[PDB]
């Protein structure tokens, strides 16, 4: 009983979770999509050759 | 339901991103066909080391040929396709290891199927390893009770001793290993309970059986059904086993039972032949005997010394051990077959259930006469070593015995003894399942049986008269069964004791 | 498609690179390509009989069993552990 | 994009396709100039895969054209399928017309998780007196009826098919994987006539059909059974012969070039029984309640495939030749068959002690033959001659006529509850019928018509 | 068994010959010329027949290459062709390359970014991969789309990942795992 | 030079070589960085030889440098090797550093020719009844213990070695060979506690290690007795199981590529077993007696490699299951074991007379048993009846209570006397003991004791 | 408990509706491995509304 309701409980949570972290990769890739240009690679490539 | 916790925990794998580069080893898949895939450019890879895969697929390096790498995949393989980097992580196999893993349900790699949540285990360990040398070994002098008086008696099992458990389908080789497990709930000992091969719904009986018994909280279940990967299935019982070697390391004993070796062992040979690896015996690979071998070695007791070193002097003056209980299936019997062979010549001793007796209504089905343990009475209290003394060898001579003199006219005082005193202890054998006894109930049957008081007794009443005996001894007597049970000692005053309490018993109930 | 023959090393193909009739120059006389078992495979002896002895360096002897299209199979009739490629 | 045929051998086809096009595994491919269907299986390398043929493969060439679904074999499912009959591909072959389908479903799934089983011990009385005593069936479980070639498995089941439709009152499926094709048209007429076919969804691949279609039907029938579980309902699953599903595979394995393991098996056997096998379960949505019949090749029951088969069961039942040799039908064997519903928290002591009575008389029975053929019954002790006049007595008293037999002999069909089965062997272990002849308990149903006919 | 298990002695073969006789750009031009050659459309056919000896495909191959092929490179084709090998000429001259480079202290490095990077960059990157390799780098740089940012390095087996595209990845992994 | 290694599946390892710097057979090679040494078993040609790695698989790659040593496996030899416990390679594995070594030499040599064999038929007391009576050991001879899993092979040669290696003023070696790791711990605490240890020379390759260990630990243990042996030392020789040696060549023969033979065996067992066996012989410079026990693969005498052991052996001493299952212990069976010392001229008339009195008594009542579990005893002649009473008494006279099996049998443990063995036999067949009943001569040393147990 | 679960879920739905853009955000500023504020909250309220 008191058990299984905890169990269902946190089950719940890690499902709107999985969502919540979907939408949040999605979003981040849409950011960097327009934020991202020529003024960036030359702060990467450079930053890559260092390491 | 709690709000901003959720946004919190994701920050804390957000915050924590390895945002730096790294320099790795690459290839490209080939094919894929039966859960196998085959790369080309894994230069590095070294034996059994995991691979990356997209999507968060891993796989392992088998076949390390000159021109091509045959990896195997650790859980789907339909969704990898030709064209796929493969790349190249510079760990072998780990599992989660700990106490956090107790009342769990797990897969073969440790990740939780219970939906109880996540394990905060501090520590992971490598699923395929050496077991300890022998300078590093001590001998096994102490018990492990299953708490059935047949095995118990005859055929004793130590800590750090390894006992397999054989005979053919439905016949309670299931029932001996779940028993012998709900019996440590109070012994101190830890648990862990493999599953190979079996339908899900099977392995959540017996996870439904551990918690209505109070024994899951004591108890890892690893589990890898028959809908899972071979590769899964063949790992199963070393990462159980790497579960069970954390407590044996760190100056504790482990129990543990490997459901059937014998769907391991099939699943090992599909690996093999898919890999196209030359078949043996009974078109099973070169080493299996080695896939058993390896396994079982680790369940071990090992010494002061050992525990002082692995601990770096944290726990001293304290022994560890990790006892084994595989279980193995035959075909009508018959033991000739190459896995059973190889299993029998492995283990510590062996315990074989028997259909004619199990049809007969000896429940717990142990054939006394092959049937034996090679650690023996150093594997007993006291009081259990001294009334069972030359049992099983009598019951093996009763039986041969009952058959000779079948259908012969009437013999001697010494054969009528000998017959009449074979038949009370086949009777007293039996037991039922979920149904445990403690050394002190065990002693007294024991007892009652050996002293010669069961003479006087009809076969058919030995039932009645063992469970009046035992609720009248826990009512008239509780003292001295809390006396046996401290540490199963034995002397004249608990002799005389259980034979003034089995006297005023019979001569007044 | 098929597996490589015991002919197909390069020590032989390099030679057959330089003279491209290499071998029948001398049809008495073989090398040893590979040594397993008690097993010796030679490439050459074009005119070995089947149950001939061959011999070896060290007083060593062998019976030719396998005259195969590429190369010879020997069994040794004493120690082969002596004996290698070339 | 598509593809060309490059290799045909029997049942299975290498397809090429361009490298940036490969189509994935289980993936359905149709050839362009006779719209036969291929399932891939495998992908060799170099844009090739290997495909199982769903139909006939004579009159196909090198070079033809293949096209890629994007998709697996997709099947319709829901209320629709419900009094229709289909093939491995959800094609209508009733001559009905066109699926009123709403939706589809891949024939291909992964089985429901750990945390999604079901519990469920609840008694289903089947009306059959052995089945009834040594192996109590339960609601939301799997049962298995193991036996050779003509020992009674088609007729057994379809009187368990008429008993269990008695107190249920949802839908069934049945999946036809590799058995006759009359049989097939008898149950479809039998079920028409009688109004109950708007309640089962029917789905054959039977004996006349190439390996592709064998392989496949017992995917596309569960995959109907697993959509009505899924909108919470319990519904029955029959399977003709799951053993078909295995040995077709066994039929194609050495033309995927797959190493044979112990008497000619494919090497994925235990694999793919357990793929199947898992999927036929009830969860905490629904429950599927499932009778499956398994083929034992020439009476070996230690054969790979049956020796496979009983550890994803809840309920066995063996039939045995001996036992048919005799008369006695169902040809059930009391000591071999069993249950995980027979045990004294699920059925109560009474039963418990009942059945346990029969099986220690006939396994004492057993062991006395070799001595009564030799020496004759007269030899035996007093007590062995009394235990063996009761032995006769029970295994006479287990037979029963059934109402799906009454063709084969005449007589009418009886129903036994589970009250008068306990009451009848419970009778006959204490001696309360030591004076009635051994005959009067071949074929009478309840314990009381044995008191009848002993009065002839 | 590979192409690559079954072409090795044959490659091998050929390179320790070129290498003795100092003839490697000879026989990379001739291999790279049977190879090309024996991949034609008409001569994969003839290759193919059932009726002619391997003689006779040998001397057609080698009629056709000719000027191309010195006393020495016609008498490989011959042995390519009596151990009727000569479906793997294509596989045959790439082996020869990598023994050529690994011998010449060379690497051929594969270089991708989502759009063009400066002559600057790409020295810049040049003498850190030949600093950390101690080899001869070659760049063969390009660009990919696919990438949000950033860029690839791919020195043969080994893979040098700094984009955009590598990081995401790394987080939608951490995320769901 | 050095190689590279380019292959690695299982325990096998392939490593290439320049042409003109090939490793030579059983050649002796190194891993770079990893600690793992590698036995080349054949040239392959183009210079790559195939090994068999000495250590664990798992850490090792493709590419890893490796060193030719230019010789085959090396071990310590000599007086430095008594009281220390070593691997296959020679190492310690005993916390007590490093052996004192002055010599090494390597583990692969040539039998002993035909003209330095030995002649000796020196008597061995054992103080066993049965192996006393019906299998008589000689000094500088070959015994082996035959017997499936579970019959007694570790205990009858630990009572062996406390009955000869103890009193034995030469050296001994105990070779250890995939036994349970337990036993050898057991084994070496008891060689401690008895100060026995500075005698024996210990070596152990136990289950949990690698094919190639338990294929060659077996050569190190004999080459440490034949340095004894070549000195002019008598030296006791024990091997704990010589089956897990045939068993490695099994496990690694199709890796190696070569074909199967009968019941899978590799197809060198009789030649592999043979080079082996020749070397384990006493020449005339020095004296080696040997004690091997031998695994009966599921009690079949007639598997290939049981059977092409007895050829190698002087005495053959047979354990029987259905004797153990009996409770009777040691489980020897009179009838299928033998000795070559089992000759009048070898030993005396009257011992001879004493073994073959009780083997005809024992077969006769092998035919007799079957017959009285259907028909009866009463029905036997008078001659009959009471020879059946003898040969159940014989057979009960030949177990004794051994001083190691205090711990399984509860009883002290009794040594008896070659004299004592024969009295007490011609007693029985006598009949001067025909009033004393059967259970007096289960477990009872010599007969006294069982004339005493007769009164309890 | 299930009444419970499913009237209280509501209350942290529109919760995690309003923290995607934080998530978002925060995480392409890890990737991109310098501060995006001035390219990312014009990219927030444009993209959110899609989620
Ligand atoms: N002591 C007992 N007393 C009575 N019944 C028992 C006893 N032990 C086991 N049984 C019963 O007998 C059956 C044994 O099933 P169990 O699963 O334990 O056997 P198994 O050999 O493991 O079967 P399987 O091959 O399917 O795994 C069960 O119905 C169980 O309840
Ligand atoms: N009373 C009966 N008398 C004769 N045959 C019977 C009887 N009851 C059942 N049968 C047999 O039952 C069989 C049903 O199928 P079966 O042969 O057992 O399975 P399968 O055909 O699927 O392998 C029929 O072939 C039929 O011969
Ligand atoms: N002489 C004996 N006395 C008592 N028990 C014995 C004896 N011989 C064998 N056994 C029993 O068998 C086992 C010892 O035999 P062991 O040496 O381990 O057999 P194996 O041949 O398989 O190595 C123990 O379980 C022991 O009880
Ligand atoms: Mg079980
Ligand atoms: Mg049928
Ligand atoms: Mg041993």
């Amino acid at each position: 009983a008191q058990a299984e309701i905890e169990q269902e409980l946190n089950s719940v949570k890690d499902a709107l979770r999985a969502q919540v972290g979907a939408l949040a990769v999605t979003g981040a890739e849409k950011i960097l999509g327009a934020s991202i240009d020529a003024n960036a690679h030359e702060q990467l490539v450079s930053k890559l050759a260092a390491e | 339901l709690n709000p901003s916790e959720i946004s919190e925990i994701i920050k804390g794998r957000i915050e924590k991103l390895d945002v730096a580069s790294q320099a790795r080893n690459e290839g490209t898949i080939v094919s894929v066909s039966d859960g196998i895939v085959r790369i080309y450019g894994l230069a590095d890879v070294m034996y059994g080391e995991m691979i990356e895969f997209p999507g968060g697929v891993y796989g392992m390096a088998l076949n390390l040929e000159q021109d091509s790498v045959g990896a195997v995949v650790l859980g789907e393989y339909q969704g990898l396709a030709e064209g796929m980097n493969a790349k190249c992580t510079g760990r072998i196999l780990e599992v989660p290891v700990g106490p956090e893993l107790l009342g769990r349900v797990v897969d073969a790699l440790g990740n939780p199927i219970d939906g109880k949540g996540p394990i905060d285990a501090k520590a992971t360990d490598a699923v395929e390893k050496v077991a300890p040398g022998v300078i590093w070994r001590k001998s096994v002098d102490q018990p492990v009770q299953t708490g059935y008086k047949s095995v118990d008696a005859m055929i004793p099992v130590g800590r750090g001793q390894r006992e397999l458990i054989i005979g053919d389908r439905q016949i309670g080789k299931t029932a001996l290993a779940v028993d012998a497990i709900i019996n440590q709930k109070d012994s101190g000992i830890k648990c862990v309970y493999v599953a190979i091969g079996q339908k899900q719904s099977t392995i959540a009986n017996v996870v439904r059986k551990l918690e209505e018994n109070g024994a899951l909280a004591n108890t890892i279940v690893v589990a890898a059904s028959a809908s899972e990967s071979a590769a899964l299935q063949y790992l199963a019982p070393y990462s159980g086993c790497t579960m069970g070697e954390y407590f044996r390391d760190r100056g504790e004993d482990a129990l543990i039972v490997y459901d059937d070796l014998s769907k391991q062992a099939v699943a090992y040979r599909q690996i093999s032949l898919l890999l196209r690896r030359p078949p043996g015996r009974e078109a099973y690979p070169g080493d299996v005997f080695y896939l058993h071998s390896r396994l079982l070695e680790r369940a071990s007791r090992v010494s002061e010394e050992y525990v002082e070193k692995f601990t770096n002097g944290a726990v001293t003056g304290k022994t560890g051990s990790l006892t084994a209980l595989p279980i193995i299936e035959t075909q009508a019997g018959d033991v000739s077959a190459f896995v059973p062979t190889n299993v029998i010549s492995i283990t510590d001793g062996q315990i074989f259930l028997e259909s004619a007796m199990f049809n007969s209504g000896i429940r717990p089905a142990v054939n006394a006469g092959i049937s034996v343990s090679r650690v023996g009475g150093a594997a007993q209290t006291k009081i259990i070593k001294k009334l069972s003394g030359g049992i099983r060898t009598a019951l093996a001579q009763y039986r041969e015995l009952a058959a000779f003199a079948q259908f012969a006219s009437d013999l001697d005082e010494a054969t009528r003894k000998q017959l009449e005193h074979g038949q009370r202890v086949t009777e007293l054998m039996k037991q039922k399942q979920y149904a445990p006894m403690s050394i002190a109930e065990m002693s007294l049957s024991l007892y009652a049986a050996e002293r010669g008081f069961l003479q006087d007794v009809e076969i058919a009443k030995v039932g009645s008269f063992e469970q009046a005996l035992i609720s009248y001894f826990q009512r008239e007597h509780a003292a001295l069964l809390a006396k046996i049970n401290e540490k199963g000692d034995f002397n004249d005053e608990i002799d005389a004791g259980i034979k003034a309490g089995i006297e005023k018993f019979k001569a007044t109930q | 498609m098929q597996q490589l023959n015991p002919s197909e090393i390069s020590e032989i193909i390099k030679g057959r690179i330089e003279k491209l009739d290499v071998a029948s120059q001398a049809r008495n006389e073989g090398t040893i390509v590979s040594v397993s078992d008690g097993i010796v495979r030679i490439y050459g002896l074009a005119d070995v009989m089947y149950g001939e002895m061959i011999e070896f360096p060290g007083g060593v002897y062998g019976m030719a069993l396998n005259l195969e299209q590429d190369s010879v199979g020997a069994v040794v009739l004493g120690e082969y552990q002596g004996l290698a490629e070339g | 994009s598509s593809g060309r045929i490059v290799q045909i051998i029997g049942a299975v086809i290498d397809v090429e396709f361009p490298r940036d096009a490969v189509p994935s595994i289980y993936e359905a491919l149709k050839v362009q100039g006779v719209e036969t269907t291929l399932e891939v299986q495998q992908q060799l390398g170099d844009g090739v895969v290997r495909s199982i043929a769903m139909g006939s493969t004579e009159g196909l060439k090198r070079g033809l054209n293949v096209d890629s679904t994007g998709a697996a074999i997709s099947v319709p499912v829901g209320k629709a399928t419900l009094g229709r009959i289909m093939d491995v591909l959800g094609n209508p072959i009733d001559e009905a017309g066109p699926i009123g389908e709403e939706e589809r479903w891949g024939i291909h799934r992964e089985a429901p998780s750990y945390a999604d089983q079901a519990g469920g011990n609840e008694l289903l009385e089947t009306g059959i007196k052995v089945i009834d005593l040594v192996c109590p069936f339960a609601k939301g479980g799997k049962v298995g009826l193991f036996g050779g070639a003509g020992v009674g498995k088609t007729v057994n089941m379809m009187e368990l098919i008429r008993n269990i439709a008695i107190e249920h009152s949802g839908y069934s499926v049945f999946a036809g994987v590799g058995e006759r094709t009359r049989e097939g048209n008898d149950f479809y007429h039998e079920m028409k006539d009688s109004n109950v076919l708007d309640k089962v969804a029917l789905v054959y691949g039977q004996m006349n059909e190439p390996p592709g279609n064998r392989l496949r039907v017992a995917l596309t029938g569960l995959t109907m059974a697993e959509k009505f579980r899924d909108e919470g309902r319990d519904v029955l699953l029959f399977i003709d012969n799951i053993y078909r599903y295995t040995l077709a595979g066994t039929e194609v394995s050495a033309l995927l070039g797959r190493m044979p393991s112990a008497v000619g098996y494919q090497p994925t056997l235990a694999e793919e029984m357990g793929v199947l096998q898992e999927r036929i379960t009830s969860t905490k949505k629904g429950s599927i309640t499932s009778i499956q019949a398994v083929y034992v090749p020439a009476d070996d029951l230690t054969d790979p495939s049956p020796a496979t088969t009983f550890a994803h069961l809840d309920a066995t039942v063996v039939l045995s030749r001996d036992i048919a040799s005799l008369g006695i039908y169902p040809a059930v064997d009391p000591l071999d068959s069993t249950s995980r519903q027979l045990d004294p928290l699920v059925i109560g002591q009474d039963h418990y002690d009942t059945a346990r009575g029969v099986q220690y008389v006939l396994q004492r029975y057993k062991e006395l033959k070799d001595i009564i053929a030799i020496l004759g019954m007269d030899e035996l002790s007093e007590a062995d001659k009394l235990l063996v006049a009761r032995a006769r007595k029970i295994q006479r008293f287990l037979s029963q006529p059934f109402f799906v037999a009454e063709v084969f002999t005449g007589s009418p069909g009886k129903y036994v509850s589970l009250k008068d089965t306990i009451a009848g062997f419970k009778g006959i272990l204490n001696g309360d019928y030591d004076h009635l002849p051994e005959q009067a308990f071949y074929m009478v149903g309840g314990i009381e018509e044995a008191v009848e006919k002993a009065k002839k | 068994a590979e192409l690559t298990t079954l072409a090795r002695p044959y490659a091998k073969a050929a390179f320790e010959y070129a290498q003795a006789h100092q003839q490697l750009a000879d026989w990379s031009a001739a291999l790279g010329v049977l190879a090309a050659v024996s991949q034609d459309d008409t001569v994969r056919q003839l290759l193919k027949e059932p009726q002619l000896t391997s003689s006779a495909k040998a001397q057609s191959l080698i009629d056709v290459c000719g000027d191309k092929l010195n006393a020495p490179a016609q008498n490989f084709v011959r042995t390519v062709a009596e151990n009727k090998r000569l479906e793997l000429l294509p596989t045959i001259a790439e082996m020869y390359e990598q023994l050529k480079a690994e011998q010449e202290k060379s690497v051929e490095v594969e270089v991708t970014s989502a759009f063009t990077l400066s002559k600057e960059q790409q020295d810049k990157l040049a003498k850190a991969l030949s600093a950390r390799l101690s080899r001869e780098v070659r760049l063969h740089a390009s660009e990919d789309a696919s990438l949000i940012g950033g860029v690839i390095i791919r020195a043969g087996d080994l893979v040098i990942d700094g984009s955009v595209r590598g990081k995401l990845a790394k987080l939608a992994e951490a995320l769901k795992s």
